[PDB]
């Protein structure tokens, strides 16, 4: 049974027992590469072999001497019973070399089962051997510097033995079928109790009255003060147990390892229910393990392939969160706080952090020009830009109409009433002839500016200045001007080469039913990378009326597809296409569909899906307040979102910003009732004094209460670089407990200089109650 | 994308549980010596202890805060079959005072939790005998008086409970209870009770059949206006469930609401018994801690799929 | 990826006198890099009989030009060239 032992007084030296006994030293390797011949015990630890000994074949039991000198001194008992004292340190100054190599031979050849040193006196060695016919099984000898000092357990089997940590003359031993406690004062004086578990007897260092034993896969605990029946029994394991050990650096902690297992089972007996835990140190079975005597909660395990791993046993960890997305946890007796890395790439941050950052930057309060909110978003996201531009266009149309409701109904509602459109049979390559609903839809899409202009030229030039060549060319072609698109492609290829060959390919448009160009373009059209080119060629190659390739392309912005369907597709199928697109947008929760649904119940469902996907309520709350119809604001979900956002603001103590949001919401939504609070009542009439001398009750004309400092009746007139009618210094103030009060300024000064209620015979510390 | 730091707080004994206040400015920690400590954060950002005392005869398991609207209130459950309520009074040195003790349990009180704010000042305790007791304080200005409102038997050793933080007008109060029994038989380990207004009694609504291993921790996620509820279960593997209510027919309103149960994430990266699970404020990041001495942070993605985002170790050394 | 677009463009061969294809391809072919593409488009767009553009292109190997001239040019024109 291979085993590893630490140095009793050295933290860096340990020994591994096998057919060859190997003494190793532990060194750091964090700042140095893998040293030659050094075993990487862990990621940053290296073990350097100190010595090898092969003079002990068939080792049976091993012990390490206690006293400091000499260093690396051990005792090995063999199968024949010979017990030899060996050393592995480089000791050129041995104190008593006579003990070096000293061997004790049993009178009768029997195998020594266990061997141990006396802690109180290092010169005493106790060894339990095999059961002789009529001879003692336990021998206590003196190493000094002829015969064992003591012999006991005749015709018995000493499975295991241990010393009393405090008593220098008390021993515990495991007989063939019983457990015995013996005193050196009198050999006859012994307490023997029959038991079945006799292997691996050990005592908890912190509790000298606690002992452990195990038989097969069952483990029992004993209390020496009342050792008559086992105090407790652990759960029996399938595989037989192999080693049991107390942790010296932690109270009430026991460790167990069984046969052919890669997991060590730990038990917490410090309850007086035993807490059970398991630790996996490596990917292979552990041959043995050893607690570090002094290092805190450190244990080293050994694998049969001569690979050793040393590790610390962590305790149970407790967790807690904070409203600033900082995770604080506790492990043992230390506290650690974890936050997000402050990297430049802010697009991957959590939704809560982004919401906080947007709140700090007045996100959504720019009512002068709505589209700037995407700039205020801080990050780049097409959905937000699309939403804000849509809102800006709708607001612009509302303002124009007011200068000169249906807009917020959405594209679907607007085009639901469209009538009188005739499809084109052939393309003439060369707006106001179209129905009003489609003109309004195009205005919403942003292709055409306000008015009845029948030219998209300003839009094309804006795109050209924007540098989006392909999109501008696609729009121009959709407006049925091939030469304009070719010119735009040439202009784009002039700056920054594929655009030229694309343009020269574009001139091959033919109407032949079996056109070679048509066939090849249809076949290899999708191989391009830019989606706009793909949809352009799809439109060119598509037959009359059947434009499914253009319509059902997901890589193109919804606005362009909507406009293209508006100007070309027939209404009878346009309604169906709009319905299908609206449904597939709603089920996905993409925000670009707001243009379709509008601020209606469909918009509410789309927003709910969006919130479910991402958990953002700030954008939903700000969006739904933009001139929504009264019925929309009456829905439960919208108000729930608003309340959750307000609670979130209260969590971060952004009190002033919450007040600004409340002002904005109250201005936009009349349905909301402001907070309810207390009001003052007249003593005589009993009515409210809220809204003919000022200092008189409006109802009874009787005097009001008087300031406790100025002795003047309080009062305030009731109904921009101007004068102020009612200064803050003249408002009512009172202590909510003592019910005394007066003017704001007077009491402010008085409590700045004093700490008691200003009324005589009042003991309230009014201003200290609130903090 | 998560980095760690060590806070200069000194403790002499092992820490069992730590808990934050609502605003994240106050901390409560229970130690191994039946001691409770309160820590405050200064404006500079440093932490300082402000109080300390010994509470119970047995071990102290859990300590939790109450909502600030009711003042400064702490609730502590102990192994000595008691649950104590403490309130801070200052005259300025803080002077915490015990106000009441609940002793109705016949076994060790395993866990204690506070109800959500919108239901008043209610409290729940699950014991080892399989009993969940719900108390209420009728008067918020007199915390010395409490009345046992409800009592539920689970027929299994309760180990942890969690309220439903939803505050909508359409969701009845919900409480979920776990168990840690290791019986060889395959029996359910998680049950959910939904309050019924028509009967004013809690009734079992849904039981998680797919969960049969012992359960150590269970946590609802904050609602935040979603259309369904998210639950996190800690076992040999971290599991996440989503519960969606079904449309209740207007023909007749009966017993508990029927639900659709779907699992959306099952992680086994700990390779051990996961011990604690918790949610952030928005219910979008999940923190899990198991026996491997590691803390793992999970989050959703663009495809609405759950994947790990952070791994740390108890010592604070990054992985 | 350019080769796919080149092949797509190549499909537009037409013998129409005033075709937009022939109008634009001859103009735009001079801005390419590979001389082979230029000579191909020049040959396609050239008027019948007078294939001077391909013949007098010095950026291409002589052997190909010689073979092309041999395959198509008349005897007298071949001798003179
Ligand atoms: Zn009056
Ligand atoms: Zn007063
Ligand atoms: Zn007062
Ligand atoms: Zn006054």
């Amino acid at each position: 049974k291979p085993d590893i032992l630490w140095a009793p007084h050295h933290v860096d030296r340990f020994v591994v027992c096998d057919s060859e006994l190997s003494l190793y030293h532990v060194e750091s390797t964090v700042n140095s590469e893998l040293k030659a011949g050094s075993l990487r015990l862990s990621e940053d630890s290296a073990a350097t072999l100190l010595s090898i000994n092969s003079d002990t074949p068939y080792m049976k039991c091993v012990a390490w001497y206690l006293n400091y000198d000499p260093e690396c001194l051990l005792a090995v008992g063999q199968a024949n019973g010979r017990v030899v004292l060996t050393s592995l340190g480089q000791d050129h100054n041995s104190k008593f070399k006579d003990l070096i190599g000293k061997e004790f031979v049993p009178k009768h050849a029997r195998q020594c089962n266990t061997l141990a040193w006396n802690p109180l006196d290092s010169n005493w060695l106790a060894a339990g051997l095999d059961k002789h016919r009529a001879d003692f099984s336990v021998l206590i000898w003196d190493i000094c510097s002829t015969k064992p000092l003591y012999e006991l357990g005749q015709n018995d089997a000493c499975l295991s033995l241990c010393w009393l940590p405090r008593d220098q003359k008390l021993l515990l031993a495991g007989m063939h079928r019983n457990l015995a406690i013996f005193d050196l004062r009198n050999t006859s004086q012994k307490m023997f109790v029959n038991t079945k578990a006799v292997q691996g007897v050990t005592v908890d260092p912190y509790f000298h009255d606690r002992v452990a034993s195990f038989y097969e896969g069952q483990v029992a605990i004993w209390d020496l003060r009342k050792f008559e029946k086992p105090v407790l029994t652990l759960t029996e394991q399938p595989k037989p147990l192999t080693k049991v050990a107390w942790c010296p650096t932690r109270t009430g902690l026991l460790a167990t390892l069984t046969r052919d297992s890669n997991i060590i089972r730990l038990y917490d007996m410090q309850h007086t229910t035993i807490i059970e835990r398991s630790v996996q140190p490596c990917d292979n079975y552990i041959a043995s393990f050893a607690w570090h005597p002094t290092s805190q909660n450190r244990m080293i395990v050994v694998t049969p392939n001569r690979t050793m791993s040393d590790f610390t046993v962590f305790e149970r960890i407790s967790l807690a969160w904070s409203p600033i997305t900082s995770l604080m946890w506790a492990c043992g007796r230390h506290l650690y706080e974890c936050t997000e890395e402050e990297n430049d790439n802010s697009l991957e941050k959590d939704i809560a952090t982004k919401m906080r950052l947007r709140a700090l930057s007045r996100y959504g309060l720019d009512t002068e020009q709505v589209w700037r909110n995407h700039i205020l978003a801080g990050n780049e996201d097409p959905q937000l830009k699309s939403l804000w531009y849509t809102l800006h266009f709708m607001k612009q149309y509302t303002e124009d109409m007011d200068q000169k409701s249906l807009v917020y109904a959405g594209i679907k509602s607007i085009v639901k009433s469209s009538l009188g459109m005739v499809e084109s049979s052939r393309h003439n390559w060369s707006i106001q002839n179209l129905n009003e609903e489609r003109i309004l839809a195009l205005q919403l899409c942003g292709w055409i500016k306000k008015g009845t202009d029948v030219d998209v030229g300003p839009f094309l030039n804006s795109l050209v200045q924007e540098g989006e060549w392909e999109r501008a060319a696609a729009v121009a072609l959709f407006n049925l001007d091939i030469r304009r698109a070719i010119q735009i492609l040439n202009e784009g290829a002039s700056s920054e080469l594929n655009l030229n060959v694309v343009a020269m390919a574009l001139s091959g448009y033919t109407d032949e039913k079996n056109s070679l160009w048509r066939e090849m373009c249809s076949t290899l059209r999708l191989q391009l990378n830019n989606p706009y080119l793909c949809v352009m060629f799809a439109f060119l190659t598509s037959e009359t009326g059947s434009y499914d390739g253009v319509l059902y392309e997901n890589k193109v912005a919804v606005r362009d597809r909507v406009a293209f369907a508006c100007k070309f597709l027939s209404d009878t199928q346009l309604n169906r296409y709009i319905e299908k697109l609206t449904n597939e947008m709603k089920e996905a929760g993409n925000l670009e569909g707001i243009l379709l649904t509008g601020l209606t119940k469909d918009g509410v469902d789309l927003m709910e899906s969006y919130v479910d996907r991402t958990g953002d309520v700030q954008t939903a709350s700000y969006c739904m307040l933009q001139g929504s119809p009264l019925d929309v604001l009456k829905d439960e979900r919208v108000q729930y979102w608003i309340e959750n956002y307000r609670n979130l603001l209260d969590a971060w103590r952004f009190w002033h910003k919450r007040a600004e949001f409340d002002i904005h919401r109250s201005k936009l939504d009349p349905s909301s009732k402001p907070l309810a609070q207390v009001f003052v009542s007249c003593n005589f009439c009993g009515k409210s004094i809220s809204y003919s001398k000022v200092t008189s009750c409006p109802g009874c004309r009787k005097p009001l209460p008087r300031c406790a400092l100025c002795l003047i009746n309080m009062g305030t007139p009731v109904s921009s670089k101007d004068k102020k009618l009612a200064q803050f210094n003249n408002w009512f103030t009172w202590c909510h407990n003592c019910r005394h009060g007066g003017h704001a300024g007077h009491m402010l000064s008085w409590f700045r200089d004093h700490a008691e209620c200003p009324v005589s015979a009042c003991t309230c510390k009014c201003m200290q109650l609130d903090t | 994308m998560f980095v760690a730091r060590s806070i200069a707080a000194d403790h002499k004994d092992l820490i069992h549980d730590v808990s934050f206040d609502f605003h994240g400015r106050r901390m409560a920690t229970c130690s191994s010596d039946q001691s409770v400590k309160v820590w405050d954060k200064s404006e500079s950002g440093d932490w300082h202890c402000t109080a300390s005392w010994k509470t119970h005869s047995g071990s102290v398991w859990r300590v939790t805060w109450a909502h600030p609207e009711f003042g400064q209130v702490l609730a502590s459950c102990s192994f000595d079959r008691t649950a104590a309520v403490w309130e801070e009074i200052v005259g300025g040195q803080s002077h915490w005072v015990k106000r009441t003790t609940l002793v109705d349990s016949r076994t060790s009180v395993t866990d204690v939790k506070f109800a959500p704010k919108h239901m008043g000042l209610m409290l729940a305790t699950c014991s080892a005998d399989g009993i969940v007791r719900i108390y209420e304080a009728p008067d918020v200005m007199n915390l010395s008086q409490w009345s046992l409102q409800h009592e539920i038997s689970c027929k299994l050793s309760c180990s942890c409970i969690s309220w439903n933080p939803s505050s909508s007008r359409a969701h009845s109060p919900m409480i979920a209870v776990g168990s840690d029994d290791s019986s060889p038989n395959a029996m359910a380990k998680v049950q959910i009770f939904e309050y019924n207004e028509n009967t004013r009694k809690y009734a079992k609504a849904e039981t998680l059949m797919t969960v049969t291993d012992p359960v150590h921790d269970i946590a609802f996620a904050p609602n935040l206006g979603r259309s369904f509820h998210i639950l996190a279960i800690a076992t040999k593997d971290v599991r996440i469930f989503t519960l969606k209510p079904v449309r209740k027919e207007l023909t007749s309103s009966g017993g508990p609401t029927k639900f659709e149960i779907h699992i959306v994430a099952q992680f086994d990266n700990h390779n051990s018994q996961v011990w604690r699970v918790s949610w952030n404020i928005t219910g979008t990041v999940l923190a899990s801690s198991g026996d491997d001495g590691c803390v793992r942070l999970w989050k959703a993605n663009y495809m609405d799929n759950w994947k790990c985002t952070g791994i740390l170790k108890g010592n604070g050394s990054p992985v």
